[PDB]
């Protein structure tokens, strides 16, 4: 999930864009 | 600015900046 | 703090504050 | 939509909570 991938671990642009509509 | 630990309102702000017009969904339990 | 004009990152911040753990979806074209 | 109801017009807690998951 977004918190585990981007807060608990270092985020990435790939990860973030998976949550755009 | 995206390749770091982004927590809380910081994460939501990044999604806002990156996703732009498209908008986004923020789900911290999935 | 919710009963005003909330635009841009201000709106996203309000959703973050109000929705808490549930998270939210932000769609500015629907 | 959320922008027309809460940015172009005055928001409400009812409106905002319609967009929580």
């Amino acid at each position: 999930g977004i918190v585990e991938q981007c807060c608990a671990s270092v985020c990435s642009l790939y990860q973030l864009e998976n949550y755009c509509n | 600015f995206v390749n770091q630990h982004l927590c809380g309102s910081h994460l939501v702000e990044a999604l806002y900046l990156v996703c732009g017009e498209r908008g986004f969904f923020y789900t911290p339990k999935a």
